[PDB]
């Protein structure tokens, strides 16, 4: 399967930092587009990227 | 009352009072271990409720009351808030409620923000989220 | 006839009790006190207090470790006994879930 | 539309907040109280304090490290908000240079 | 004014007494970290 790169960065990268980072293995998986995905989710830290629309 | 009555044990504080006559330390000092867990005790009734409620965990689930955890969360840097530490470990595994041993846990990583960070869950329960509210299976954290 | 305890139950051989701490819930007041002990002993936070009020803080925990309650010994002999002694005579039986 | 602001503003993601110390003034707070400390256990200043009054300043300094105030955080997640919000209802509109 | 009547966020100085009331410190000394502390920030506009 393919992963998202976006995502597999924070994830080790919050961790890494002891953040909290469960709600980040659901979006692991890419569904249909590796921005796509990210630009509707209210999980996480915006420390990692926040959405502005498209 | 039931078992008040046919139990042989009985409750004397005085023990915890005469022991801790005998702690050594200053007076020139600010604050007083010995002093401080005593009047945090204020030395029953819940005691014997809390067994009877072993026999009824069908409908009945015996909490602790969210009056006894440190209002703002508690720190490691009070010495208040390390005996209010103390009270709830003790009493917690007396409980029925299966969601005690992670409030156990929680209470002190909510003293502990910002001396110990741990990796929690998500962003609505927080290392910082008052350890009362973990009372439910889906909550309990990863770690 | 199962009635389902929170703790483990020890039948006691004896009739003549004398002060025992080899309880389960006596370690558990032994282990929390340890902790303590070791979070004030930790190199970095026992310089935040007075080397005096550290000697006093150990002190207390020591005793409140050891100190002679019966309660965690009462609670892994007797208690059970009692309750089960008491069980068929309520008005309302046991109703548990594991 | 662009307002800009001398502090980095992160959107929250949430409705309930909670304690956090995740923020850039919330560091320099921390920063800032670490260097005093250093200055105090400095081999070459230490030597003029009572042992005691160290131990007491640490302490201190520890205890305002770790102090519970919402300020930093609200000022990186709400007040930035806040005001945008109000910007439009000025009489006299914004006026900023880098 | 606009905004203190739209924030959400008080201030608190009970806060700052509070913790502070915990220091550990002696009594034979001539010094208080945590005293001093409190007297300087005179627990806005």
């Amino acid at each position: 399967e393919h992963v998202n790169v976006f995502v597999a960065n924070a994830l080790v990268g919050a961790f890494l930092s002891n953040q909290a980072f469960y709600d980040l293995l659901p979006l692991l998986i890419i569904n249909d587009t590796m921005i796509g995905d990210l630009l509707g989710t209210g999980a996480s830290l915006s420390q990692f990227f926040q959405s502005h629309g498209d | 009352v039931l078992l008040q009555r046919i139990s042989p044990l009985q409750i004397d504080p005085t023990i915890i009072s005469n022991t801790m006559s005998t702690v050594s330390e200053s007076t020139t000092q600010t604050l007083s271990p010995a002093s401080s867990i005593l009047g945090k005790l204020r030395p029953f009734s819940s005691f014997r409720v809390a067994l009877a409620g072993w026999l009824y965990n069908g409908v009945v689930t015996t909490v602790i009351d969210d009056s006894s955890y440190p209002k703002d969360g508690g720190s490691v840097t009070s010495l208040e808030n390390l005996w209010d530490f103390f009270i709830l470990a003790l009493a917690l595994p007396l409980t029925t409620d299966p969601c005690a041993p992670v409030k156990a846990f929680m209470t002190l990583a909510n003293m502990m923000v910002g001396f110990e960070t741990i990796p929690m869950d998500n962003q609505i329960y927080t290392q910082s989220r008052r350890a009362s509210a973990f009372s439910t299976p889906h909550t309990w954290p990863r770690c | 006839e199962v009635l389902l305890l929170p703790i483990d139950h020890q039948p006691a051989n004896v009739t003549t009790p004398t002060l025992d701490f080899t309880n389960e819930l006596t370690n558990w007041r032994a282990r929390v006190c340890e902790l303590m002990k070791n979070l004030v002993d930790n190199q970095r936070y026992q310089p935040g207090w007075t080397q005096s009020l550290v000697s006093s803080m150990r002190g207390t925990l020591d005793k409140l470790k050891l100190i002679k309650s019966m309660t965690p010994m009462y609670l892994q002999q007797l208690a059970p006994v009692e309750l089960a002694v008491i069980a068929p005579m309520l008005p309302f039986p046991p109703f548990q879930v594991p």
